[PDB]
């Protein structure tokens, strides 16, 4: 069976599943936790970084998209710099050409339209990361889950990676309270770090190991890591 | 590199306390021969802002097929098209700026002048004016080609700077507005005596009035004047 048809992106098994686009989603689940939620008036994103040897720095999960725009990622780390990178640019287009702020909606409409791409041509791979996009525009705070597969949704709260699903459970239990933290972003960052150590199970975060994004109604996009982080943990 | 065929004459407007208001009669030019009399050069897009274009008609006609274009656009995948994510008078101008410049880059402009009028989504007047070269510049005051040399003259004196705006009304503006469109009609050889009016309230939204005319003229002086210097009969 799969053996003969997850040879590539261009073969449908027999029973209609993409298998090379399902490995792909796999390397998420390998990957680091992070977590993802908003309020009314501010998104946030808290990533547990990991590390190689008590030698190596912990790599950084989070990147700046645009002033009102971010993400957190889960998987291969290149794969995530070059789709950040592409968001980047359309962020960048959005606002030399029409002097307008891109409205997250729509990035995660290009974001699935880009990675859908590499899941129907012979020779290409799909993306074998995970994206949580967060950011701030004319219809509020905004929280997207993009996946290799091309599926982009639009949460309240999320979280991918290894054992994500106990944040997750976490998130869907502590809704009705956080999704009401507005004008507080200390809150709202705090409900997050107790939803994301809803994961842990190796260690405890701490200080060079913890990384936090915020962006909301008069923030933008911006992220701490180590002593910024010392205060949450 | 082009030349201009069928041509559009001036486009005057200026700002006032709720508003925007801009003109623009109805002809098209065929150099000395006035050919066409029924060509609306005010063009609404959306219910917030007008473009009124001078120039080459051929161009002003595939600016307006990018306009409408532009509306389809933003209205896919957008769920908040009529709302928040509506096209704002700034986005619009943007978008043919950029154009205006990258057409004149390759040597191959798009021969008009073009004021962009309308109200932004917080109340704030716009008003902003881009040409062949890609030229930008704003001013409580607009006008391209001969309104330039005339209509601005007559505007200015009603909205000489900035804190004038806030004193104007729209019967006061409209008012300055029809006299500079009579003014036009009798020293601009290229004139016609229809022209249309578009008014852009943050109240009253947009209000288009078509077939307007220049009325309440002043020829009965003409009798006594004979001759062109000794004729006495």
């Amino acid at each position: 069976f799969r053996n003969n048809y997850d040879g590539d992106t261009v073969t449908f098994s027999p029973t209609g599943r993409l298998f090379q686009v399902e490995y792909a989603l796999e390397a998420i689940k390998q990957g680091s936790v992070t977590v993802g939620l908003r309020s009314n008036t501010h998104a946030v994103l808290v990533a547990l970084k990991r590390n190689a040897d008590e030698l190596s720095s912990y790599q950084k999960k989070i990147i700046k998209c645009d002033e009102h725009m971010g993400l957190s990622l889960a998987g291969l780390a290149p794969d995530a710099r070059v789709l950040s990178n592409y968001l980047r640019q359309q962020c960048n287009y959005s606002s030399l050409v029409f002097n307008r702020k891109l409205a997250v909606e729509r990035a995660g409409h290009l974001l699935c339209d880009k990675a859908q791409k590499n899941t129907q041509s012979y020779g290409g791979r799909p993306y074998g990361v995970g994206l949580l996009i967060i950011g701030y525009d004319k219809s509020g705070a905004h929280l997207l889950e993009f996946q290799p597969s091309g599926n982009v949704t639009e949460l309240y709260g999320t979280a991918i990676g290894a054992r994500s699903q106990g944040a997750k459970t976490y998130l869907e239990r502590t809704l009705d309270t956080f999704i009401k933290i507005d004008g507080n972003p200390d809150e709202l960052i705090k409900a997050g770090v107790e939803a994301i150590s809803q994961s842990l199970r190796d260690e405890s975060l701490t200080v060079d190991n913890l990384s936090i994004a915020i962006v909301g109604k008069d923030t933008p996009f911006t992220i701490y890591d180590g002593e910024a982080v010392a205060k949450y943990i | 590199t082009q030349q201009p065929i069928v041509t559009g004459t001036s486009v005057i407007s200026m700002k006032y306390d709720n508003g925007v208001i801009i003109a623009a009669d109805n002809l098209g030019s065929y150099g000395s021969l006035l050919r066409f009399n029924g060509v609306e050069r005010l063009i609404p897009v959306g219910d917030n802002t007008v473009v009124g274009i001078s120039g080459d008609i051929s161009d002003m006609q595939h600016i307006e097929r990018l306009l409408k274009d532009l509306v389809t656009e933003n209205a896919y995948d957008n769920p908040l098209a009529d709302a928040e994510e509506a096209l704002e008078p700034s986005y619009i101008f943007e978008y043919l700026a950029t154009v205006m410049y990258q057409r004149r880059s390759k040597m191959n402009p798009l021969w008009n002048a073009i004021i962009v009028a309308g109200v932004q989504s917080n109340g704030d007047q716009f008003l902003r004016y881009v040409n062949l070269l890609g030229v930008t510049y704003s001013s409580p005051t607009l006008a391209t080609g001969f309104g330039a040399h005339m209509a601005n003259p007559l505007l200015r004196k009603v909205v000489d700077r900035e804190s004038d705006i806030p004193k104007t009304t729209v019967q006061v503006a409209e008012e300055a507005i029809v006299n500079a469109m009579r003014v036009l009609y009798y020293r601009d050889a290229r004139s016609s005596r229809n022209f249309s009016l578009a008014i852009i309230d943050k109240n009253t939204g947009l209000t288009f009035k078509k077939n307007l005319q220049v009325e309440n003229m002043k020829w009965d002086f003409a009798k006594d004047i004979k001759g062109y210097g000794t004729q006495k009969i």
